[PDB]
């Protein structure tokens, strides 16, 4: 009984704080997870991450990578870096925040000009998509090597 | 974890909660 | 307790007792004299799916309802080893999402099924009631109750 | 058929079998009509050579910005308006190039339709005459590809094309599968997506009905996008969103379900993205089947394809003429077929 | 007869604010309060 009425009182209060908090600064919601995570049953956390992976999707597929620099995708993934689902942090996904990271940094390394610079956020998109062991599974060099 | 939560089978169906009163009148 | 309660007196039509009229406080009295043998329902939404047109929909259909009855088919005819592979049986050509359930099935008969003969359309819903009946017997005919959501003046907010 | 919903096509079919055929009519399941888009920029600008090798088409591919096919579905600009007011509105509100936006030649398939095409060509290397002659040719050439698409043969939205230079134009062409061909090889090389219907969401009912929601929807690939109480009434209004093919059966799942009574709403709102790539050949469906979470655009097309007739795959080679696509084979920019 | 204006009643008159703490508005004191006293004396009362 209290498992159920935190579950849907405090999920629905977290989801809500999810959908009304702004995606750039993920540091009071993670420390709201972080304070909150004793008490947290399984269930909840599956659909609070679930809700976080969804806002940080958006915020992936919706900011140009060519235009809207200003808000690092990459700083504004590192704070839910730790609680993000393998299915969503896994490079070889064909979808996810990790593979949407990918094909951006793959539209902006083909669509980059070189007085431009180089990309903001690709060494620590690299760094996430890159596999520790695996050619097959490593997404990194092969897009970096082919755009 | 994410898979209990996600499981339509693993989330739970829920119910109310209970009444301090009626929970006093049973002890006593 | 008489036998022909009130047939002396103007609240029925005569001696024959064939019409009645009652005030009140005395339909009042006999509803709270009733209370182990009235329905609590007020709301007609309850019946979605648990009504007449519904259970005739599922016999026709041969399908029972949750908690609903069951039946002899109406068309023991249709297998599908009888539709075997002509055109429309392909697994390889159905996108299969979670699965239909037969309260849908019901719900929809001319959509979910491929010979909805003899199926009714049962009412589709009915404007949900916001009445709940008051529990404290201090309180007046009209007052906010704690159940209703409050009013703001910057929930109401002209804004232009 | 095509209709908005259930209850739409309940009635719809009701009508077909009582109403006017008066007779039995089998009935499939219930799929929803797709779209096809774009997510990253074409690499190799494609190019494709005539039948009678006199004319050659060079051009490029790349996702719209957000709002230029809502704006355009609307009516915010017009094929039919004057072309510096078309081009002075995309400067302005898109942060356009002059050139670029005068040089916007088509929306496609039809006046309002998500596709663009625009020429980046220069006047110092194609003649403007035949480059008239042609580019109505072209006009009319792209508003027959793009009702089709490649992947199921579903329509594409969200758009931008981009003629290149190099291409030259003689005088007169009769045949128009050839850039319809160059432009599904284009979309291939921009390595397409494909698009569901989504259905906003919105129930009102009590405080369990909420609750019952956010379960369901959480099943049923959907999330919730509002959640309030009504002023004055005890009921609450929950908005969201749902696929189309995911949303068959949830109102009534829904209503038998919720311990209240709820009571929903199922809109069209908008074209999302399936997830999944639709060309990842790694990704296979069981039959009988539920579609996995990465493989689902692809299962979506295979089994557009199969219901509509086409061939098992793409065909990369019926797509491309013989000598570039052996050159794009031999450089490694398609895969292994 | 709408809006946030009140009817002051023995000097007759319409007023942003009323002239005492708990004065009806305008639209309350001769629509709304009207409407109610119709509806619960008609399923209220005795026939007499």
């Amino acid at each position: 009984p209290y498992e159920t009425m935190m579950y849907e009182l405090w999920l629905r209060t977290v989801a809500a704080s999810v959908r009304e908090w702004d995606v750039r600064e993920p540091e009071p919601l993670i420390a709201v997870l972080e304070a909150w995570d004793a008490l947290l049953p399984g269930f909840v956390r599956a659909q609070l991450l679930r809700d976080v992976v969804r806002k940080l999707e958006e915020a992936v597929e919706k900011w140009q990578p060519r235009k809207h620099t200003h808000n690092l995708p990459h700083r504004w993934i590192f704070p839910w870096l730790p609680y993000l689902p393998a299915s969503h942090l896994d490079a070889k996904a064909a979808t996810g925040l990790v593979a949407d990271v990918r094909r951006k940094f793959r539209t902006l390394i083909d669509a980059w000009d070189f007085s431009r610079g180089v990309i903001p956020g690709l060494k620590h998109w690299k760094q996430v998509l890159w596999p520790e062991h695996g050619r097959s599974s490593d997404y990194w060099t092969p897009l970096m090597m082919n755009h | 974890d994410l898979y209990e939560g996600r499981g339509p089978d693993d989330i739970p169906r829920m119910k109310p909660l209970p009444k301090l009163g009626d929970v006093l009148q049973r002890i006593r | 307790y008489d036998h022909q309660p009130l047939i002396d007196t103007p609240h029925v039509n005569g001696p024959s007792y064939k019409r009645w009229n009652l005030t009140l406080p005395q339909m009042a009295n006999l509803y709270r004299l009733s209370e182990p043998l009235v329905s609590d329902v007020v709301d007609p939404n309850y019946f979605y799916l648990f009504e007449l047109k519904s259970f005739l929909t599922a016999k026709a259909l041969n399908v029972a309802l949750p908690g609903g009855p069951r039946f002899e088919p109406l068309y023991k005819d249709i297998d599908p080893n009888d539709e075997d592979f002509g055109e429309f049986n392909a697994m390889d050509r159905i996108i299969f999402r979670n699965p239909i359930r037969t309260e849908t099935r019901v719900a929809y008969p001319y959509l979910y099924n491929s010979r909805p003969r003899s199926v009714h359309l049962s009412w589709h819903s009915y404007p949900q009631i916001v009445y709940t009946k008051t529990e404290d017997p201090e309180l007046p005919a009209f007052y906010f109750d704690t159940s209703i959501n409050p009013i703001s003046s910057r929930a109401v907010a002209p804004k232009n | 058929i095509l209709g908005t919903g259930e209850l739409y096509m309940d009635c719809v079919l009701h009508d077909l079998r009582k109403l006017y055929a008066d007779m039995e009519v089998r009935v499939s399941d219930p799929v929803v009509r797709f779209c096809e888009t774009v997510q990253d920029m074409s690499a190799t600008k494609c190019y494709a050579i005539t039948p009678n090798k006199k004319n050659t088409i060079t051009m490029a591919a790349e996702p719209l910005d957000d709002g230029i096919a809502q704006d355009i579905e609307s009516g915010a600009v017009k094929i039919k308006d004057p072309p510096r007011k078309v081009a002075k509105f995309f400067e302005e509100k898109y942060g356009w190039d002059k050139l670029a936006a005068r040089s916007i030649w088509a929306f496609g398939p039809d006046e309002m339709g998500p596709n663009i095409l625009q020429d980046d060509t220069l006047p110092t290397e194609v003649d403007k005459k035949r480059l008239a002659t042609v580019k109505e040719s072209i006009r009319q050439g792209f508003a027959w590809a793009t009702r089709e698409g490649p992947l199921c043969e579903e329509p594409i939205r969200n758009t931008k094309f981009r003629l290149i230079d190099v291409s030259l134009f003689p005088w007169w062409w009769p045949n128009y599968s050839d850039r319809s061909t160059c432009l599904l090889f284009l979309f291939l090389d921009g390595l397409p997506r494909l698009m569901e219907p989504m259905y906003s969401v919105s129930m009102t009912g009590p405080q369990s009905s909420v609750s019952m929601v956010y379960n369901i929807l959480s099943r049923r690939r959907g999330h919730v996008l509002s959640d309030g109480p009504i002023a004055g009434t005890p009921l609450y209004r929950v908005n969201g969103l749902i696929p189309v093919i995911d949303s068959f059966g949830f109102e009534t799942d829904l209503r038998i379900n919720t311990p209240g009574q709820a009571m929903v709403s199922l809109v069209f709102d908008r074209w999302s993205i399936v997830p999944g790539d639709p060309l990842d050949r790694e990704q296979v469906t069981r039959p009988l089947q539920m579609a996995t979470a990465q493989a689902t655009a692809r299962d979506f097309v295979l089994k557009t394809r199969r219901r509509k007739g086409l061939s098992e795959d793409v065909t990369v080679a019926k797509f491309l003429e013989p000598e570039f696509y052996q050159s794009l084979l031999e450089s490694g920019t398609l895969g292994e077929p | 007869l709408w809006g946030d204006v009140y009817f002051n009643p023995k000097k007759r008159t319409f007023t942003r604010k009323p002239i005492e703490e708990g004065a009806k508005r305008s639209f309350v004191n001769f629509v709304m309060e009207p409407i109610y006293k119709l509806y619960s004396h008609t399923i209220s009362e005795g026939p007499e």
